[PDB]
């Protein structure tokens, strides 16, 4: 179910030939607002254990607002989850 | 123009922090806030204390003056 969580927000990089019309919809903010260089999601898993998050690659300048926008979505995913993207994830 | 990103020119420093909800609020707070708070005030309290001091001497010196200042001296009526 985290996988299928980690599908629904993705991974982007700056070769990415989608433009603004990506379905994840911190990959489509990162691109409309210039933010990140690249972000992608991780769940490594070690024995009973294991790290579940986010890594992004960006300018000094957009750091905050990435780190905000990340934080909403996975809220999102927390609060308001509907059935068309969990069918994508 | 002057916010989060353009302040300082820092290189190879490490911070380390942990989560307020890990760590105790209050960590050996008598144990460790005694003798904190006196090494603050016996590097302090030569500079501060001696001032008021003498605020103090100069108050009740001027009290008792003016107190005896309106007290009757004797050696008036003393000829008649
Ligand atoms: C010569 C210093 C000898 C110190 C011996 C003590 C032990 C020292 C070694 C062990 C360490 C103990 C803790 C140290 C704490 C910090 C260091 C310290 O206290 O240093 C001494 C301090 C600073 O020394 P310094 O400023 O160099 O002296 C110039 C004096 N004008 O200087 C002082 O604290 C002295 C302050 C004296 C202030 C006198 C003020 C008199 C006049 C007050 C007038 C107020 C108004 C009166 C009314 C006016 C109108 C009528």
């Amino acid at each position: 179910t985290l996988q299928v969580a980690n599908a629904i927000i993705g991974h982007y990089d700056c070769t990415y030939g989608g433009g603004v019309h990506l379905s994840s919809p911190l990959a489509s903010v990162a691109v409309a607002n210039k933010l990140c260089q690249s972000f992608q999601t991780f769940n490594i898993s070690y024995s009973d254990t294991g790290l579940l998050g986010a890594h992004f690659v960006c300018d000094a300048m957009s750091i905050d607002d990435m780190v905000f926008f990340l934080q909403g979505q996975w809220m999102r995913l927390c609060t308001s989850a509907t059935e068309s993207e969990v069918t994508r994830g | 123009g002057r916010e989060f990103g353009n302040l300082a020119r820092i290189r190879h420093v490490i911070s380390y922090s942990l989560s307020p909800f890990e760590q105790r609020a209050f960590p050996s707070y008598f144990s460790k806030g005694i003798p904190n708070v006196l090494r603050r005030t016996r590097e302090r309290i030569l500079r501060v204390a001696p001032p008021f001091v003498v605020v103090y001497l100069i108050y009740t010196w001027g009290n008792q003056e003016f107190e005896q200042s309106k007290r009757k001296n004797p050696a008036m009526y003393e000829n008649d």
